[PDB]
């Protein structure tokens, strides 16, 4: 190929790499949250109807 | 080049990075080139700039692709059957439907003032919600416009057949609408009335004949009530005992016997059926024609919708970053196609392939082979940049 | 190899660097690099 074609498929390349890193590791962080909250609040919940 | 024309404006929608500059004419501007350069200035140049969507991942994206190209077809397909059952109805004859308003706004001037409709597709919202959304209704509005024209052809049909009964020509015409007291007597039971469908040249045969077919054949009844091209139509009296004796008798002289009485129910329901026909066929055609330009705006938003869309995705896959791209929506005039289509691929081809790179011109359709189709889902010839050719 | 390597550029819109060395019936080797995923 060309020099100036083969420099652009990898500025590419990387750039969706890091890109489909960035958003799945979104989602996982996004949904981490989410169960945290939940977790907390389901073993007090269960806990504290049994001390009443 | 063409694929419906008429004299409609033919498109090219084209999408860029925002580092690229032309070749052709360098350190020019990309947008005054459009304009000014481009295919000798008879260029008209309108905005089309689509916003930023929710892309997804690596894995996704092949797919996300891959769906545009099918869905963008299928709209494509089904406003080309829309088109055609109006053309049919002689709604659309001269021109009328592709240059006609879409929300008050003509097709060329809704194109330049299309940037992306928030009337029920959102950014807000995913990527793949917005794909089936589009298709779902686009599918659905087609099917509803196609259901009404195959029930019009029924109903046409049918009244056609009512006609002919009602007069026309005898084989299975009873007539109805011609009915007198005395010409059709049967109020008790004794007398009745048999209808003879006689050929034109058995018209004296049967007035000579008409005493002796059965015994009891009432006097001077033998009158031509109807008369047709092929046919005349006579009215006989007789004693009901001998209409089998008479029908008998008639088919011997080769004349053909229609069997009408004059119940009331009869008459009545014969009558009832041509205009309750004409009534089907009225009603039907009214929300016909209505419901296929209603649905002809929707399935044209929805058609440009996924094309944005597709052009938008592609540009990603394609060119990578900045996901900030400099787009706009080129009006050629009919016939410039191929030359305009060229000038492009010379000076912007180098961005997306130094090597990948091949002139073309134009649009050809087929199913010969799978190239030259320009899609992400079959295999077809690989374009230099991304370049979608749009044929009104 | 070529209508492997067209289906491939059919498939992947660009999107690859495609090469092939003779192995030495008689065979091919190739090379694709699938700049991405979900193709994989």
């Amino acid at each position: 190929l060309t020099p100036n074609q083969v420099n652009d498929e990898l500025n590419k390349m990387q750039a969706f790499i890091r890109k489909e890193a960035e958003e799945k590791a979104k989602e996982i962080q996004l949904k981490a949250d989410q169960e945290y909250e939940i977790e907390k609040t389901n073993i007090v919940r269960n806990e504290t109807n049994n001390i009443d | 080049m063409a694929t419906a024309l008429y004299t409609a404006n033919d498109f090219i929608l084209i999408s860029l990075p925002q580092n690229a500059q032309p070749v052709t004419a360098p350190g020019s501007k990309t947008d005054s080139w459009f304009n000014e350069t481009l295919i000798g200035g008879r260029a008209f140049v309108s905005d089309f700039k689509i916003p930023e969507f929710k892309i997804g991942s690596l894995d996704t994206l092949i797919v996300e692709s891959e769906e545009l190209s099918k869905v963008d077809n299928q709209i494509g397909a089904s406003i080309g059957k829309i088109i055609e059952i109006l053309q049919g109805l002689n709604e659309t004859s001269t021109n009328a439907y592709r240059t006609l308003p879409i929300n008050n706004m003509p097709v060329p001037e809704y194109l330049e003032n299309f940037q992306w409709q928030t009337r029920k597709f959102k950014l807000d919202k995913s990527i793949k919600d917005l794909i089936t959304l589009i298709s779902n209704e686009s599918s659905q509005l087609d099917a509803d416009v196609r259901a009404t024209y195959a029930n019009y052809n029924s109903a046409k049909t049918n009244l056609a057949a009512a006609e002919r009964k009602k007069t026309g020509d005898l084989s299975v015409r009873s007539l109805h609408d011609i009915v007198k007291p005395e010409d059709f007597v049967l109020n008790s039971e004794h007398l009745t009335t048999v209808l003879v469908a006689v050929p034109k040249s058995l018209k004296s045969d049967f007035e000579k004949s008409y005493e002796t077919l059965s015994k009891n054949v009432v006097p001077a009844s033998a009158s031509v009530i109807a008369e047709d091209a092929e046919y005349v139509l006579f009215n006989v009296h007789l004693f009901k005992k001998n209409v089998q004796e008479f029908t008998t008798a008639a088919r011997e002289k080769k004349f053909i016997p229609r069997e009408f009485n004059y119940s009331e129910e009869l008459i009545d329901q014969l009558k009832k059926e041509h205009d309750s026909a004409a009534s089907l066929e009225q009603s039907l055609r009214v929300q016909l024609v209505r419901l296929a330009k209603t649905a002809y705006v929707d399935v044209f938003i929805n058609w440009f919708h996924i094309k944005a869309l597709r052009v938008y995705v592609e540009s990603v896959l394609r060119y990578g970053l900045p996901p900030h791209f400099n787009i706009k929506i080129i009006a050629v005039p009919p016939k410039n196609l191929s030359k305009c289509k060229s000038e492009l691929i010379d000076a912007f081809g180098f961005l997306g392939g130094n090597a990948f790179m091949k002139d073309k011109k134009g649009k050809i359709n087929k199913q010969d082979t799978s190239l030259h189709q320009y899609a992400s889902l079959v295999d077809t010839e690989y374009e230099p940049f991304v370049m979608y050719i749009i044929n009104l | 190899v070529d209508i492997l390597n067209r289906i491939l550029w059919r498939l992947l819109r660009g999107n690859l660097i495609f090469q092939n060395f003779p192995i030495e019936v008689e065979k091919d080797c190739f090379i694709i690099f699938t700049h991405g995923e979900t193709l994989l």
